[PDB]
C-alpha cells in the first residue's frame, strides 16, 4: 500500500512511526555499524524522496526526518558540537587578515575563520565488501545536494506559509517547520553551508535588518518551531563569538610583536646607557629580570610605571575602543538588537509554558544583553598555536573527539581497545608535552577521570583503568598548574581509590600519590579529610585479609600488608617533601596514626605485644618455608608494610633546627616516636643478615630497603651521637654489609642485581649518615 | 529482638510505634506521667513487653498480660483530657516497666535493648510525631499483610491436591483498592501540587518496599502463576476460584507494575530477579500487565540493561512475532538500548543482529 | 616535572625518537634506548643506562622524556653557575659591595626585605661576589 | 632562579600571545564597569493577563527549584539572572525630601520584584538546597538581601503568607544545616596558609598564583556575613510575627530553635578568637597577615551581635526570655575577657589604631 | 560457483583483466526475493579494483566472467558469500544472494 495511505490507517501509522523511533534508537549514540545496517534497511534515496514528499503523514515526516539525521549526521555533528566550544586559531597569515570591523556590524556567520578544527570523517556504504578492530566511520551521505534541497525546502515552507495555506504539510505548521529547521540547524553547526548560503539563510530569518517577502520570525509560529529559532539565533551568536575571539587574537598577534620590537629598543638603549642613577638601573634590572608574565603585566597597565611610547598605547585604546563598540556597549539594525527585541516581543505575546523555550530563549537574552561578559567567559578556553604544528594540534583534536565520544557509551572490550589506542596516540604527540595550558583548556583530564570513575562505578576492564592511571600520573608530571588542577579533585579520587584493586600497573591510589609531590603548596594545602580518609582506610586494612589474597590460596591472616603498603606510599609522599619534612602534616599524620592502634601492624600492637624485631624474624621464618607462603609472598608482604611503616615514621620526624629551637611540639612527637618503637628493635633488625649471591628469590629476599627505612627511622628520630652508641650499632649491622659488598664487587658476581640493589642501599641510606657523624 | 538502630530505618515504617492506654473510654486524653498505658508495633501487630522468655521481646497480642506488657513514664530516675501535656521533640521521658520497674537502655549499630536496673543516664527518649499518611500505609501494611499471607497459606494447602475458601472477593477488592491507591496523580495539576502528589506516592511506595510487601507480592503471584490454564486451577481449586482467577492475576500483576512506577530502588531490587519476568513474559493469560512491568522496570532503572543477555532479547523477539504487532513491545525494545543519555552497545547489537536481519 | 625543557629540545627528542619508532607502537628497546642517546650526542655509560632503565624492553616516548629532562637538568645546572657568576655583577671585576646587594633587594623580583638581605648578606663596602653567590644557593 | 629568568623578546610569538591574551583579560576588561542590569530590569517589566517577562522569569526559576531532586544543580543562568535582579534594586548634608525620595526609589524598585513572586522564589529555592553551602545560594542570599534591603515591609509580610500557606519544614532545616557549616577563625588553618605565605611569591620558571589562592581561613566570610544580614534583614522594622515564628513554629511538624543556633555560632566563634588571641598573648607586636583575619572575625562578630540584636529589638518577650537562658552569658562573659585583654595589648602600641577602632565598633 | 545468467549482450571483446578498475551498477536481491542494497540508488558507481580481496569472491569470480555491456544474473552460494555469518543486520547466515549488475566502463 502507499506510504500516503496510511493517512486514514492510524493503527499501522503509529507502528511505522514507532518502528522508526526504534530505528533511531538501535543507532543512537554512535554505532556505525548499526548505521551501516539502517542504511541497508533504508535506502538514502528513500530517505530523499520523503523528506521532499508533501502528503505524508506529520508523525511519519517527523520520524523520517530524525531517522535521516540520526543514521547520516548524528555523531559528527555531536563532534562539531563538543569542538564549538574550544577556540584554537593558528598565527596563520589569514588570521592576521581578520578584521574586528568590516573595511556597522557585517552579517554574523559569514566570512573566514582560521579557527582550528577537526574534518569530517565519511564512509560511502558498500555491502559487498569481504568480511574482516578498527572504529567504523559513520554512513556517508553527497552532503552538496543535501544543502541546497534543504535550502529549497526551507524557502518552499517560508512561501507555502507566507501563503497561508489551511493545509500545511504534516497536517500542522509545527510538522511542516520543526523538522526541517532541525536539519537546517544541524548543518549550520556542521559548517557544511558556505558565504552564499548562509547568506541566504540570514535573509530568510529577516529580510529587512539583515538585508545587504516575509520574515520567518515576524509571521506567526507556535512553540515548537520557537525552540529550533532559538537555536538557530544560539548557533549564530556564537558564531559572532568566535569571530570576535578570532579578531581579538590577530590583534593580540600585531600588538605583541610591536611590543617586543620595543622591549628590544628599549634593551639596546638602558645598555648604551653608563651613568644614569641608582634607580634607573634598578627599573631596569626590575624589568628584565621579572617573570615574562610580570613583565607583560607592567608593560600592559597604561588605564586608569608604563614604559611605553604613545603610539603603542593609543594603538591599544583605539582596537579597545572598537572591541567595547562591537560588543553592543554603545559607549531593528544588528544581531543583537533584532535577537533582543524579538525575545522580549515572544515573552510579551503569549504566557509560553514549556520550560525548555523560556530557558534557551532567556539564555539567548542574557548573552545578547551581556557579550563583554560572554567574552570574558569564553577567553579561559581560548589559545594559541605556532602555524608550525598545526597538523599535529589536528591529530590531538581527533584524539580528543574520539576519547570524548566514549563519555556516553557503556566501557566493553572493544571500546576499551580503542580508549587505550586512543591514549597511546595521545602519549605519541608532541603538542600534549609543548603547551601544557593548551592541554588544560581542552581539559582531557576531566573527561578521562569521568571515564575512568564510570568503569570503576569487581572492577571490569583493568588494563584500561592502568593505562588511564598512567596518562593521569604522567599529565600530573608534566606541570605544576596541572598537577593544582589535578589535586583539586583529590578527594574524589581517593573516593574512587578507597578499596585497593590490587591490579598490577598504576592505581587510582598511586594518581594520588602524584598528584601531591615535589611541591611545597599542595603539601600544605592537603586538607584534613584526605588525610583522615586515608588513616580509616589504613585502619580497616588492619582487620581483615585481603580477599584476593584469600582466593590465591595464600594461607589466610588478620589482615593484609599488601593493601596497606600503597597507602603507606602515599602518607610518605604526602609527608616527605624536597628533602624535608613539613610540620603542618607530620603533627596530622602522627595524631591520626595514633588515634587508631589497628592501623599499625599487629605485632606493635599493646595486647598482643609480638614486637618488630620478632616479628620480623617470624616473617623470615615464613619466607623459608614455601608452604607457609608474579605472585605475592605473604613474608615479603609482612616485611615491606613494616618496613614502609618504620619509613613514614623516620620521614614523619621533626626537623632538626625545630628541635634545636625546643619547640614543644617537634619535642613531644619525637618523644612519642620514640616510646613507639624502641632503639633496639633498630638495632637488631640493622642486625639481621641478607643472603648473598645462585641469587635468592628477588621477591622473596630480605631487600636491603627494609634497612634504608631502618636507617632513615635511626638518623632522623634517634641519631648518633654516643661514641660508644655509634660503635656498637656500626658493628653488629654496618661493617658486615659493606665487607659482603666488597667481596661481592667481583666481575663474576658484579652484575648480579642483588650486588646493585645492595649497593644502592649503602650508597643512598648509610653512607651519607657515616659522612654527616664522621667528626 | 529490639535494635537501637539509626539512619535509614527512622523514616521507614518499621520505626513507628503506638501508645494504647489501658482505659478504653477517653483514652484520647493527653499522656500523664505514671499513666499505665501499652507500646505495639503499627505493622507487625506484636505487643511489646518484658517476658521472662528473653527480657525484652515483642509478642503476639494473643498473649499480653496487663501485668507483664504495661509500661510508665516518669521524668527522673527518683476523665476528659485532664493533665495538659508533655512536649514533643522537647520534653525527654524515661521508659519504665510497671511491674518490674526496670529502666530501659542499650545493653551493649545494631544494639539490642535491655533492661538493666542501672540503666544509663543517656537512657532518656523524647517524643517525635508522624504525620498521618506514615501512620495510614503502615496500618494498611499490617492488614494486607495479614490477608496476603493467610491468602497464600491457604494456596500452599492445597498445592499439588487435586480434589476452607479462598477469601477471593476480599483479596480482588484490596488489590482493586490498592490500585487505585497507588493511582499516578494526572498531568494536569499545577506544578507544585503535582510534584507534592509524586513525592507522596515515592514516599509511600519507599514504605511499601521496606515493609516487604514486594517480595510477598512475589511470592503470591509466582505460586498463582505456577498454573496454567483456569481449568487447571479450577481442578486444584474448584470453580468458583476458577472464575476469579483471571481477575486475581490481572490485578497482582497491575499492583506489581504500580509499586515499581518511577523509582529507582523497586526497579533496581530486580536486578538479579529479571529472568523470572522474562521467562514469565510468554504467558497468554495478563500479558498486558507483564509487559507493562518489564517497561516499567527497564524504564526507570538503568543498572537493571546491564544484566540482559541474548536469551532475554530473543524471547522479547518471540513475544513480538507472537502477539501481533503492538507497539508497546517496540517501545521497550526502543528504551532497551539507550538509558537517560548512555548507549548499552551489547544489546544494540544484539538487536540489531536478532530481529532486522530477518526481515520477517 | 617536564616544564623544564625547552620547545626545541622536546622536538628534538621527538624527532629522535622518530628515527627509531618505525613500528609505531612506541615500544623501544634497551639496546636501541642506547643507539637513541648516542644519537642524541651524550653517549651515557651503560651502567647510567641501566641503572635508569630499571629505575623507571618496555621503554615508551614518555619514559625517554623523562629520562632526557633528568639528563638536562644537569646541563641546566651547569648553565645556571655561570649565569649567578655573571648575574651578581654586571661586569664580573670585583664589583661586590653592599650597594649591589640593596639593588638586588630592590628589583629582585620575589619581593625580598632588607632585613632579609641582610641576613643573606650575613650567611656570607667591602664583599665577595663569588660567596655571596655561594650563600645565596646555600 | 629569579636571575635566570628570560626576557620577554625571546620568548616566541606564539607563548607571547597567550601571556598577552592573559594579561588582557586579567586587566582590562575585567575592570570594565558594564551597568546594564537596570536596563535589562526595564526591558523586561515593561509588559507592553499575561504575566510579563519578568514574572515568567520568576515562575520558571521557581518551577526548577520546586523539581523533586537530590540536590540542584549549579544552573549558570539561574545564578546570573540572580544577579543581574539583585545588583538592580541594590542602587539604582542630605535633606529630608533627598533622603525620603532615594528611599521611595529604593521602595519602587524592590516592588519591581515583589510583586513578581521574586520572595516565593526565594524560599522556594533556599529550602530546596537541603542544607548545602555553594555558589548558587550565595547569589540566592544575595538576591534575598537586596529584596529585603532597607527593611521593606510589605515583602517578610508575603514571605510569612507563603511560608505558614506551604507549612514546609525544610526551609528551617537547609537554614540550620547552612549555618551549622559556617566557618570561624582556626588559628591552625591560619598556620598553613602564613607559613604557604612564607614561601617565594615567583616559582621556578612561572608566577607564583599563591597570593591569588586566597586565604583557607574565614574563607566563608562573605557568605556568613550575607546570611546573618538576611536574617536581621527578615526581622528588621520591629516585625513582632517573624520574632515569635523564628523561635519556634506552631504549625509545622518539627521546631527549630534558629536563635539558639545563632547563639551557638556566637559561642563557636567566641572560642576562636579567644584562642586566637591566647596564641597572639605572647607577641609584644601583631603582624599584618594576622591583623587583616582577626578584622575580618571581628566584621563577623559585628554581622552576627547587628542580627542578635535586631532579634531582640522591639517588646518581643519570648524571644529575650528565651535568650536569658541560653549559653549567652558564657560567651558574653568570654567576650568581655578577650576584648579587655585584646584593647590593653592594642594600647601597648601604636602603630595599629584601626584595629582599635574596629574594637571599639565592636564592642 | 556462480551461474551468470545473460540477461542482456554486451560487447564480447572487452573483458576484466587483473589491474584494473571496474565500474558497476550492482542491484542486490536476497534469495527470498527481498532487496537489501543497490548502487543504483546511491547514484554512484561502486570502483572496485579487480585481482584484489576487497570485494566478496563471488561477486568477484562473476565480474571476471562478466563482459562490457552485459548485464547477468548471478546467484551467489552461501559458502561463497558470507557464509554462516552475515554482515551485522544486513544478510542472514546461509542465505543466497542475487545480483543484477552491468558493467559501465573498464579504465
Amino acid at each position: 500500500m502507499d506510504i500516503l495511505e496510511l493517512s486514514e490507517r492510524l493503527d499501522l501509522q503509529r507502528f511505522h512511526s514507532h518502528t522508526l523511533r526504534l530505528y533511531r534508537a538501535v543507532c543512537a549514540l554512535g554505532n556505525n555499524r548499526v548505521a551501516h545496517a539502517l542504511c541497508s534497511h533504508v535506502d538514502q534515496a528513500q530517505l530523499l524522496h520523503a523528506l521532499e514528499d508533501a502528503h505524508l503523514p506529520g508523525p511519519l515526516r517527523a520520524g523520517y526526518y530524525d531517522l535521516l539525521i540520526s543514521i547520516h549526521l548524528e555523531s559528527a555533528c555531536r563532534s562539531r558540537r563538543s569542538m564549538l566550544s574550544e577556540y584554537i586559531v593558528p598565527l596563520t597569515p589569514e588570521t592576521r587578515a581578520i578584521t574586528l570591523f568590516p573595511p556597522r556590524h557585517g552579517l554574523p556567520g559569514v566570512g573566514v575563520t582560521t579557527s582550528l578544527r577537526p574534518p569530517h570523517h565519511f564512509s560511502p556504504p558498500c555491502f559487498v565488501a569481504a568480511l574482516p578492530a578498527p572504529a567504523r566511520l559513520s554512513p556517508a551521505i553527497p552532503l552538496e545536494a543535501l544543502r541546497d534541497k534543504a535550502l529549497r525546502m526551507l524557502g518552499e515552507a517560508v512561501r507555502d506559509g507566507g501563503q497561508h495555506a489551511r493545509d500545511p504539510v504534516g497536517g500542522s505548521v509545527e510538522f511542516q517547520f520543526v523538522p526541517v529547521l532541525k536539519l537546517v540547524s544541524t548543518l549550520l553547526v556542521m559548517g557544511i553551508f558556505g558565504d552564499e548560503d548562509v547568506k541566504q539563510i540570514l535573509k530568510m530569518i529577516e529580510p529587512e535588518v539583515f538585508t545587504e517577502e516575509e520574515g520567518l520570525l515576524q509571521m506567526k509560529l507556535p512553540e515548537s518551531v520557537k525552540l529550533q529559532m532559538c537555536n538557530l539565533l544560539e548557533y549564530f551568536c556564537d558564531q559572532e563569538l568566535q569571530h570576535r575571539v578570532e579578531s581579538l587574537a590577530a590583534f593580540a598577534e600585531r600588538y605583541v610583536d610591536k611590543l617586543q620590537a620595543n622591549q628590544r629598543s628599549r634593551y639596546a638603549l638602558l645598555m648604551r646607557a653608563f651613568t644614569m642613577s641608582a634607580a634607573e638601573t634598578a627599573r631596569r634590572t626590575r624589568e628584565f629580570r621579572s617573570p615574562p608574565q610580570e613583565q607583560i603585566n607592567m608593560l600592559l597597565h597604561f588605564k586608569d610605571d608604563c614604559p611605553l611610547p604613545e603610539d603603542i598605547r593609543q594603538d591599544l585604546q583605539d582596537f579597545h575602543q572598537d572591541l567595547l563598540a562591537h560588543c553592543g556597549i554603545q559607549l531593528p539594525q544588528s544581531l543583537q538588537e533584532l535577537v533582543s527585541h524579538m525575545v522580549v516581543r515572544w515573552a510579551q505575546e503569549d504566557y509560553v509554558q514549556s520550560p525548555e523555550l523560556v530557558r534557551a530563549m532567556f539564555s539567548l537574552l542574557h548573552r545578547q544583553y551581556d557579550g563583554l561578559g560572554e567574552l570574558l567567559r569564553a577567553l579561559p578556553r581560548a589559545y594559541t598555536i605556532s602555524p608550525s604544528s598545526v597538523e599535529d594540534t589536528m591529530s590531538l583534536l581527533e584524539c580528543l573527539g574520539q576519547i570524548r565520544s566514549l563519555l556516553i557509551v557503556q566501557m566493553g572490550p572493544q571500546e576499551e581497545n580503542l580508549m587505550i589506542q586512543s591514549i597511546g596516540n595521545i602519549m605519541n604527540n608532541k603538542v600534549f608535552y609543548q603547551h601544557p595550558n593548551l592541554m588544560r583548556a581542552l581539559g582531557m583530564h576531566e573527561t578521562v577521570m569521568e571515564v575512568m570513575v564510570n568503569v570503576l562505578g569487581e572492577i571490569r576492564f583493568p588494563k584500561m583503568v592502568t593505562s588511564c592511571c598512567r596518562f593521569l600520573c604522567y599529565f600530573c608530571r608534566i606541570s605544576r598548574q596541572n598537577q593544582r588542577s589535578m589535586f583539586d579533585h583529590l578527594s574524589y579520587l581517593l573516593e574512587n581509590s578507597g578499596i585497593g584493586l590490587g591490579m598490577q600497573g598504576s592505581t587510582p591510589l598511586d594518581v594520588a600519590a602524584a598528584s601531591v609531590i615535589d611541591n611545597n603548596e599542595l603539601a600544605l594545602a592537603l586538607q584534613e579529610q584526605d588525610l583522615e580518609k586515608v588513616v580509616s582506610y589504613l585502619a580497616g586494612c588492619g582487620l581483615q585479609s585481603c580477599p584476593m589474597l584469600l582466593a590465591k590460596g595464600y594461607p589466610d591472616i588478620g589482615w593484609n600488608p599488601c593493601g596497606g603498603e600503597r597507602y603507606l606510599d602515599f602518607l610518605r609522599f604526602a609527608v616527605f617533601v624536597n628533602g624535608e619534612s613539613v610540620e603542618e602534616n607530620a603533627n596530622v599524620v602522627v595524631r591520626l596514626l595514633i588515634r587508631k592502634p589497628e592501623c599499625f601492624g599487629p605485632a606493635l600492637r599493646g595486647e598482643g605485644g609480638s614486637g618488630l624485631l620478632a616479628a620480623i624474624e617470624e616473617a623470615i621464618r615464613i619466607s623459608e618455608d614455601p608452604a607457609r607462603d608474579n605472585r605475592v609472598h605473604l613474608g615479603h608482604a609482612i616485611m615491606s608494610f613494616y618496613a614502609a611503616l618504620i619509613d613514614l615514621l623516620g620521614r614523619c620526624a621533626p626537623e632538626m633546627h625545630l628541635i634545636q629551637a625546643g619547640k614543644g611540639e617537634a619535642l613531644r612527637i619525637r618523644a612519642i616516636l620514640r616510646s613507639l618503637v624502641p632503639l633496639d628493635d633498630l638495632v637488631g633488625i640493622i642486625s639481621l643478615p641478607l643472603q648473598i649471591p645462585v641469587q635468592p628469590k628477588m621477591s622473596a629476599s630480605f631487600v636491603p630497603d627494609h634497612k634504608a627505612s631502618m636507617v632513615l627511622f635511626l638518623d632522623r628520630v634517634y641519631g648518633i651521637e654516643n661514641q660508644d652508641f655509634l660503635l656498637h650499632v656500626l658493628d653488629v649491622g654496618f661493617l658486615p654489609d659493606m665487607r659482603a659488598a666488597a667481596s661481592l664487587d667481583t666481575a663474576t658476581f658484579s652484575t648480579t642485581e642483588m650486588a646493585l640493589a645492595l649497593n644502592r642501599y649503602l650508597c643512598l641510606a648509610v653512607l651519607p649518615l657515616i659522612t654527616k657523624c664522621a667528626p | 529482638l529490639v535494635y537501637y538502630e539509626g539512619g535509614a530505618v527512622c523514616t521507614h515504617a518499621r520505626s513507628l510505634w503506638r501508645l494504647e492506654p489501658l482505659r478504653i473510654s477517653w483514652s484520647g486524653s493527653h499522656l500523664r506521667w505514671g499513666q499505665p498505658l501499652r507500646i505495639r508495633h503499627v505493622t507487625t501487630g506484636r505487643y511489646l513487653a518484658l517476658t521472662e522468655d528473653q527480657g525484652l521481646v515483642v509478642v503476639d497480642a494473643c498473649k499480653a498480660h496487663t501485668k507483664a506488657t504495661s509500661f510508665c513514664f516518669r521524668v527522673s530516675k527518683e476523665e476528659g483530657m485532664g493533665p495538659p501535656e508533655i512536649k514533643y521533640g522537647e520534653s525527654l521521658c524515661f521508659v519504665q516497666h510497671v511491674a518490674s520497674g526496670l529502666w530501659l537502655t542499650y545493653a551493649a549499630l545494631k544494639k539490642k535493648a535491655i533492661l538493666h536496673q542501672e540503666g544509663h543516664m543517656d537512657d532518656a527518649l523524647f517524643l517525635t510525631r508522624c504525620q498521618q499518611e506514615e501512620s495510614q500505609a503502615a496500618r494498611m501494611i499490617h492488614s494486607t499483610a495479614g490477608l496476603y499471607n493467610q491468602f497464600i497459606k491457604g494456596l500452599d494447602s492445597f498445592s499439588g491436591k487435586p480434589r476452607p475458601a479462598l477469601p477471593i472477593e476480599a483479596v480482588i477488592l484490596s488489590l482493586q483498592d490498592l490500585i487505585g491507591y497507588f493511582e499516578p496523580p494526572s498531568e494536569e495539576l499545577q506544578h507544585e501540587e503535582k510534584q507534592s502528589k509524586l513525592r507522596s506516592l515515592r514516599n509511600r511506595q519507599s514504605l511499601f518496599q521496606e515493609e516487604g510487601m514486594l517480595s510477598l507480592v512475589l511470592n503470591c503471584i509466582d505460586r498463582l502463576n505456577v498454573y496454567t490454564t483456569a481449568a487447571h486451577f479450577a481442578e486444584y481449586a474448584g470453580e468458583e476460584a476458577a472464575e476469579s482467577w483471571k481477575e486475581i492475576v490481572n490485578l497482582l500483576y497491575e499492583l506489581l507494575a504500580s509499586l515499581i512506577r518511577g523509582n529507582r530502588a523497586n526497579c533496581a531490587l530486580f536486578s538479579t530477579n529479571l529472568d523470572w519476568v522474562v521467562s514469565k513474559l510468554d504467558r497468554l493469560e495478563a500479558s498486558s500487565g507483564i509487559l507493562e512491568v518489564l517497561y516499567c522496570v527497564l524504564i526507570e532503572s538503568p543498572e537493571v540493561l546491564n544484566i540482559i543477555q541474548e536469551n532475554h532479547i530473543k524471547s522479547i523477539i518471540s513475544l513480538l512475532d507472537k502477539h501481533g504487532r503492538n507497539h508497546k513491545v517496540l517501545d521497550v525494545l526502543c528504551s532497551l538500548c539507550v538509558c537517560n543519555g548512555v548507549a548499552v552497545r551489547s544489546n544494540q547489537d544484539l538487536i540489531t543482529e536478532n530481529l532486522l536481519p530477518g526481515r520477517e | 616535572m617536564a616544564d623544564q625543557l625547552t620547545e626545541e629540545q622536546i622536538a628534538e627528542f621527538k624527532e629522535a625518537f622518530s628515527l627509531f619508532d618505525k613500528d609505531g607502537d612506541g615500544t623501544i628497546t634497551t639496546k636501541a634506548l642506547g643507539t637513541v642517546m648516542r644519537s642524541l650526542g651524550q653517549n651515557p655509560t651503560e651502567a647510567e643506562l641501566q641503572d635508569m632503565i630499571n629505575e623507571v624492553g618496555t621503554i615508551d616516548f614518555p619514559a625517554f622524556l623523562t629520562m632526557m629532562a633528568r639528563k638536562m637538568k644537569d646541563t641546566d645546572s651547569e648553565e645556571e653557575i655561570r649565569e649567578a657568576f655573571r648575574v651578581f655583577d654586571k661586569d664580573g671585576n670585583g664589583y661586590i659591595s653592599a650597594a649591589a646587594l640593596r639593588h638586588v633587594m630592590t628589583n629582585l623580583g620575589e619581593k625580598l626585605t632588607d632585613e632579609e638581605v641582610d641576613e643573606m648578606i650575613r650567611e656570607a663596602g667591602q664583599v665577595n661576589y663569588e660567596a655571596f653567590v655561594q650563600m645565596m644557593t646555600a | 632562579a629569579c636571575f635566570r629568568m628570560t626576557p620577554l623578546y625571546n620568548l616566541p610569538t606564539h607563548r607571547a600571545c597567550n601571556m598577552f591574551l592573559e594579561s588582557y583579560k586579567a586587566a582590562w576588561i575585567l575592570t570594565e564597569d558594564h551597568s546594564f542590569e537596570d536596563r535589562m530590569i526595564d526591558d523586561l517589566s515593561k509588559a507592553g493577563k499575561k504575566p510579563d517577562p519578568l514574572h515568567q522569569l520568576v515562575l520558571h526559576f521557581s518551577r526548577t527549584a520546586l523539581t523533586e531532586k537530590s540536590k540542584l544543580d549549579e544552573d549558570y543562568l539561574y545564578m546570573a539572572y540572580a544577579d543581574i535582579m539583585a545588583k538592580s534594586c541594590h542602587l539604582e548634608e542630605v535633606s529630608f525630601e533627598e533622603k525620603e525620595m532615594e528611599k521611595q526609589r529604593l521602595l519602587y524598585q524592590q516592588s519591581r520584584l515583589h510583586t513578581r513572586g521574586a520572595a516565593e522564589m526565594v524560599l522556594q529555592m533556599i529550602s530546596a538546597c537541603k542544607g548545602e553551602t555553594g555558589a548558587m545560594v550565595s547569589s540566592t542570599l544575595k538576591l534575598g538581601i537586596s529584596i529585603l534591603n532597607g527593611g521593606n515591609a510589605e515583602v517578610q509580610q508575603k514571605m510569612l503568607d507563603y511560608l505558614k500557606d506551604k507549612k514546609e519544614v525544610g526551609f528551617f532545616q537547609s537554614i540550620q544545616a547552612l549555618m551549622q557549616t559556617c566557618s570561624v577563625l582556626d588559628l591552625n588553618a591560619f598556620e598553613r596558609q602564613n607559613k604557604a605565605e612564607g614561601l617565594g611569591m615567583v616559582n621556578e620558571d612561572g608566577t607564583v598564583i599563591n597570593r591569588q589562592n586566597g586565604e583557607k581561613v574565614m574563607a566563608d566570610d562573605e557568605f556568613t556575613q550575607d546570611l546573618f544580614r538576611f536574617l536581621q534583614l527578615l526581622c528588621e522594622g520591629h516585625n513582632n510575627d517573624f520574632q515569635n515564628y523564628l523561635r519556634t513554629q506552631t504549625g509545622n511538624t518539627t521546631t527549630i530553635n534558629i536563635i539558639i543556633c545563632t547563639v551557638d555560632y556566637l559561642l563557636r566563634l567566641q572560642e576562636s578568637i579567644s584562642d586566637f588571641y591566647w596564641y597572639y598573648s605572647g607577641k609584644d607586636v601583631i603582624e599584618e597577615q594576622g591583623k587583616r583575619n582577626f578584622s575580618k572575625a571581628m566584621s563577623v562578630a559585628k554581622q552576627v551581635f547587628n542580627s542578635l540584636t535586631e532579634y531582640i529589638q522591639g517588646p518581643c518577650t519570648g524571644n529575650q526570655q528565651s535568650l536569658a537562658h541560653s549559653r549567652l552569658w558564657d560567651a558574653v562573659v568570654g567576650f568581655l575577657h578577650v576584648f579587655a585583654h585584646m584593647m590593653m595589648k592594642l594600647a601597648q602600641d601604636s602603630s595599629q589604631i584601626e584595629l582599635l577602632k574596629e574594637l571599639l565598633d565592636l564592642q | 560457483g556462480v551461474e551468470i545468467e545473460t540477461i542482456s549482450p554486451g560487447d564480447g571483446r572487452t573483458f576484466p583483466k587483473k589491474g584494473q578498475t571496474c565500474v558497476v551498477h550492482y542491484t542486490g536481491m536476497l534469495q527470498n526475493g527481498k532487496k537489501f542494497d543497490s548502487s543504483r540508488d546511491r547514484n554512484k558507481p561502486f570502483k572496485f579494483r579487480i585481482g584484489k580481496q576487497e570485494v566478496i569472491k563471488g561477486f568477484e569470480e562473476g565480474a571476471a566472467q562478466m563482459s562490457l555491456g552485459q548485464r547477468a544474473k548471478l546467484t551467489c552460494t552461501p559458502d561463497v558469500a558470507y557464509g554462516a555469518t552475515g554482515h551485522p543486520g544486513v544478510i542472514p547466515p546461509n542465505a543466497t544472494l542475487i545480483f543484477d549488475v552491468e558493467l559501465l566502463n573498464l579504465e
